[PDB]
């Protein structure tokens, strides 16, 4: 989940806005086989958990 | 971290017995001696008590088991032998069980009473044996070789 | 659901105790388990069945370190000689996994095979060089201060001696035994008359018997 | 699976390159000249006083406190060999044929 | 500096005395720390 | 769920149980028997006496 | 060559199986909850602190 939980911005027409703050430690598969000269494809992944 | 980690569900009965089995997970000091390491054995201990309540509130005592009806104080640690894996470096020794009350602190003190559970544990030297004793002590003992140099 | 159906996915970190068998490390396989039970209710209020034999692994990420050749999920019931009438279930997931030995064997092991290698180098060399101390004492030292990495790399456990610690504490006596062997050989070389008297088992033996298979002068 | 929840996705890709600056000042040009010391073996006398064998051996003692330094930087993981591990395990093979 | 301590803080709540004669000689409660005003005494030079 | 919630709403709607009050006389202790059950050991650390 | 063993645990009705081997093993041990008694074939290896009583008699362990 996301690190602080402010407020929305309702606006007249019902349409909600929201923009959280986050820390987030995210899984990447290191490859290792041109390390230290090696570049990394990290991912991250957002879905509705419910 | 004073308290147990999961604070499950008491199981209450009609006689009104509450039976409480909440799992922990915990921390606490044990001061190492350290001269006869790798060959050393530590006395642990877990002291638990109530800081909420005093001896006038409630009174500490260990469990009262039963053996073909006739009843028993459990003054030891429990371990259940099939399902224990020994830890990969300590053996345990004893597993004693106590109620200490102390009349130097006063009766209104919550420090007055409480029930220890010891761990004496010896270390398996095994690790130490191989890798570091043995080989300094076969380096060392090659500066006898140089008389014969 | 309408059905009174409740269907509920959470997430954990399970942090589970199994016992590691290092006797084989870094080519040991570990069998790891997590028993789940209901901590306060038994079998006779609540009843926890498996889903499936196996655990899921269809969104499983590939491992590092390990390969997970075996998976499985047996349910235990458990009735106690006090209470006939209430079982205790359990649901235990066992997983067979094997290491992965490449970091070890690159990084422990194939530096260890070339001090092996440079341990017997030093018979090559003639004593009148003046360096058969200096090479044997330098891969010593080469040695001690690889056990710096190999204290890092390798798990301080005292259940068993890993095969790889094996591997260890023989080159380091393979090591000590050269120099120990190289001291002698360097004696022997300035054995001279002033000093000593050439034994006859010695002439026997050194001079007939063995370089007589070589091509050399007596 | 229409009715399960997490399928529809939205992920953002973070495509990074390694700067390698602080390998190559504190570790890589280190080790290479280090390495490149014992070719210089070759040059010293073949007597009593040229020295040779502590040279070579000597490099292969650095190279095994290089070994120590890299081992702590290096990942742990066992699908390849890094290019670094790589590089010190011929640097090493390099220096055991020079003391041949 | 880590320590584990025990604090010991006395003050004195005119809202929370009774005659014990009038409670069956009950002169002393222990009652949870959130119930009752507590001075708000911390450890000012804490580090973490 | 008939005589386990007819129970709950007996013990503690009807009898009205307060949990801050100790089950006992207020000159009279309350006997706590405890057992420990060491599932595993996990580490004792040297350097830091834990 | 065969062998009538036992098989219940604890105070279970008791039950009955076929040993193919020239043993029948009782197991106790007590775990925090209480006893557990566990029979079977054969003379199997315990961990520390579990009672076993091995027996080469049909219907021994019980
Ligand atoms: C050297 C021995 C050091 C003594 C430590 C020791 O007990 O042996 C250890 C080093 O096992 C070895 O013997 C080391 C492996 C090979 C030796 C290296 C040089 C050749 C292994 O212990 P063990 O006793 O050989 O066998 C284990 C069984 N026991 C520990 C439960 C008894
Ligand atoms: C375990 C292996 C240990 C291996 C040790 C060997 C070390 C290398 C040298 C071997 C040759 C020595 C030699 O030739 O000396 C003499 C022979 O007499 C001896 O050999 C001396 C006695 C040696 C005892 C060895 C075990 C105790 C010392 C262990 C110390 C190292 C311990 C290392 C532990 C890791 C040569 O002189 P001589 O022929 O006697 O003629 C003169 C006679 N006179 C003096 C009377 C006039
Ligand atoms: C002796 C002790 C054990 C030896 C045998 C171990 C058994 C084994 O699985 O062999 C393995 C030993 O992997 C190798 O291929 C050798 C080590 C890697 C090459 C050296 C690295 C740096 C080379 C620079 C100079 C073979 O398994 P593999 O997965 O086929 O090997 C990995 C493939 N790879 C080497 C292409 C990365």
């Amino acid at each position: 989940e996301v690190a602080l939980y402010c407020n929305v911005l309702v606006s007249p027409d019902g349409c909600v806005y929201w923009l959280p703050p986050a820390i987030f430690r995210s899984s990447c598969p290191v490859s290792v086989t041109f390390f230290p000269f090696d570049w990394q494809n990290c991912s991250l992944i957002f879905q509705s958990q419910t | 971290s004073f308290q147990i980690s999961y604070s499950c569900n008491v199981l209450i009965y009609p006689s009104g017995s509450v039976y409480w089995l909440p799992p922990a997970i915990f921390r606490s000091s044990c001061p190492i001696s350290v001269t006869y390491f790798p060959f050393d054995w530590q006395n642990c201990s877990l002291k638990f008590s109530s800081l909420k309540y005093t001896t006038k509130e409630i009174t500490l005592s260990l469990k009262q088991a039963e053996e073909d009806g006739r009843s028993y104080p459990v003054e030891w640690i429990i371990i259940d032998p099939e399902g224990f894996t020994e830890n990969g470096e300590w053996e345990i020794v004893h597993r004693p069980a106590r109620v200490n009350v102390d009349p130097s602190v006063p009766l209104d003190s919550p420090n007055r009473q409480d029930v220890t559970f010891y761990l004496i544990i010896r270390r398996k030297p095994l690790f130490y044996v191989i890798n570091i004793l043995v080989p300094c002590v076969l380096i060392s003992f090659m500066i006898n070789l140089v008389f014969y140099l | 659901d309408y059905t009174g159906h409740i269907t509920w996915t959470p997430p954990a970190i399970f942090k589970s105790y199994c016992e590691i068998i290092v006797t084989h490390f870094p080519f040991d396989e570990q069998n790891c388990s997590m028993k789940l039970g209901t901590w306060t209710y038994d079998g006779s209020v609540v009843v926890i069945n498996p889903e499936s034999d196996q655990p899921d692994l269809s969104n499983f990420m590939e491992s590092g370190e390990w390969v997970i050749k075996e998976s499985r999920g047996w349910k235990h019931w458990v009735f106690y000689a006090c209470c006939p009438s209430t079982p205790y279930l359990d649901i235990t997931y066992h997983f067979v996994m094997q290491r992965l030995p490449l970091y070890f064997i690159v990084n422990v092991i194939i530096p260890c095979l070339l001090f092996s290698f440079l341990t017997g180098l030093v018979f090559y060399l003639p004593t009148d060089s003046g360096e058969k101390m200096t090479l044997s004492i330098s891969v010593l030292l080469s040695l001690t201060v690889f056990l710096l990495v190999i204290v890092e790399l390798i798990p301080s456990t005292s259940s068993a001696v890993p095969l790889i610690g094996k591997y260890m504490l023989f080159t380091m006596v393979f090591v000590i035994a050269s120099i120990i062997i190289t001291v002698i050989v360097i004696n022997t070389h300035h054995r001279s008359p002033s000093t000593h008297v050439m034994p006859e088992w010695v002439r026997k033996v050194f001079i007939d018997t063995i370089p007589n298979i070589m091509f050399f002068s007596t | 699976p229409a009715e399960e929840a997490g399928h529809q996705k939205v992920v953002f890709y973070l495509l990074i390159q390694r700067k390698p600056l602080f390998y190559v000042i504190n570790i890589i040009a280190p080790c290479v000249l280090i390495s490149s010391v014992a070719i210089l073996i070759y040059f010293l006398p073949a007597k009593a006083g040229g020295q040779k064998c502590t040279v070579a051996i000597n490099v292969l003692l650095a190279q095994t406190v290089f070994l120590f330094l890299v081992a702590k930087k290096v990942p742990e993981t066992s699908q390849a060999v890094p290019l670094i591990s790589k590089y010190l395990t011929f640097l090493l093979v390099v220096t055991i044929l020079i003391v041949v | 500096m880590s320590t584990k301590v025990y604090l010991d803080l006395e003050w004195t709540d005119y809202r929370l005395s009774w005659d014990p004669e009038e409670h069956e000689g009950i002169d002393s409660l222990r009652i949870s720390a959130e119930s009752v005003w507590l001075p708000d005494v911390v450890l000012l030079n804490n580090n973490d | 769920l008939n005589e386990e919630e007819r129970l709950i709403r007996h013990l503690f709607e009807e009898k009205a149980y307060n949990k801050e009050l100790r089950p006992a006389a207020h000159k009279e202790s309350v006997e706590i028997s405890l057992a420990l059950t060491l599932s595993n050991l996990i580490s004792l650390k040297e350097v830091e006496e834990t | 060559g065969s062998m009538i063993c036992y098989n219940q645990q604890s105070s279970q009705p008791p039950t009955t199986k076929t040993c193919s081997e020239t043993s029948c093993y009782k197991k106790t041990w007590r775990d925090h909850r209480g006893t557990i008694i566990e029979r079977g074939c054969g003379c199997p290896k315990v961990k520390p602190g579990i009672k076993l009583h091995c027996c080469r008699t049909d219907k021994c362990n019980n």
